[PDB]
């Protein structure tokens, strides 16, 4: 992922 | 303090925590080592721009790919930057040097997005002063499993990206706070894992930890 939740 | 975390580690796991006789995993929380700060939403821009965070009260930071860094307060106008060389200086939003008007722009997208449509992580707990110096991040890095993020003030937190559970290591107060996938988030201090056990699922991901940690001390430059 390249983000958090 | 990564040396101290390393052998706080190496300890708890040489004690084999979840391998021994009866679990009392609850007598080892200790409320009064709950961290301060930890990272509540984080964006890897890296290959463009550098990772944007949110720390646990609202500020916000980006380590950019040139290694220089921009924080924002939670007051959402005083910065800090520090430049590649360590220096550190003070500005706002609404005044700082022209030289810093693309930073800054990128800051603003970053605080843009997080605010919009991130989960807060933590966000039922009250951390343990507002502009007191906020922990800053000091390097980062990601495996196939988790993401990796080193703190200024010591701290290590890794969150690992398929069953969502987190670790937040304090080599200060010696203590681990985990989040588990019910977002239930208990802080323990390290000595009392040893002296009281802890479930498989925790001690795997310490043993995990200690692997992480000596690759931060293997690679800090």
């Amino acid at each position: 992922p390249l983000h958090s939740t | 303090h990564l040396s101290d975390m390393l052998q706080q580690l190496h300890s708890v796991n040489a004690s084999k925590p979840s391998e021994r006789g009866l679990v009392r995993q609850e007598e080892a929380e200790d409320p009064a080592c709950i961290p301060i700060f930890w990272v509540s939403k984080w964006v890897d821009y890296s290959d463009k721009y550098g990772l944007g965070y949110q720390l646990c009260d609202n500020s916000v930071g980006v380590l950019f790919n040139d290694s220089t860094r921009l924080i924002l307060y939670n007051d959402g106008d005083s910065l800090q930057y520090i430049e590649r060389d360590g220096t550190e200086s003070y500005l706002t939003v609404s005044s700082h040097p022209n030289s810093l008007m693309k930073k800054i722009t990128l800051l603003k997208y970053f605080r843009n997005y997080m605010s919009e449509h991130l989960l807060k992580a933590g966000a039922n707990i009250t951390p343990r002063d507002e502009l007191a110096r906020l922990p800053y991040l000091r390097t980062w890095f990601r495996t196939r499993s988790a993401i990796i993020l080193h703190l200024s003030n010591g701290s290590v937190q890794i969150n690992f990206f398929q069953d969502h559970t987190k670790l937040i290591l304090c080599p200060l107060m010696a203590a681990v706070t985990y989040i588990d996938e019910k977002r239930d988030f208990r802080t323990y201090r390290l000595s009392l894992l040893e002296e009281y056990g802890c479930c498989k699922e925790l001690a795997s991901r310490l043993r995990y930890a200690r692997t992480m940690v000596d690759k931060l001390l293997s690679s800090r430059s």
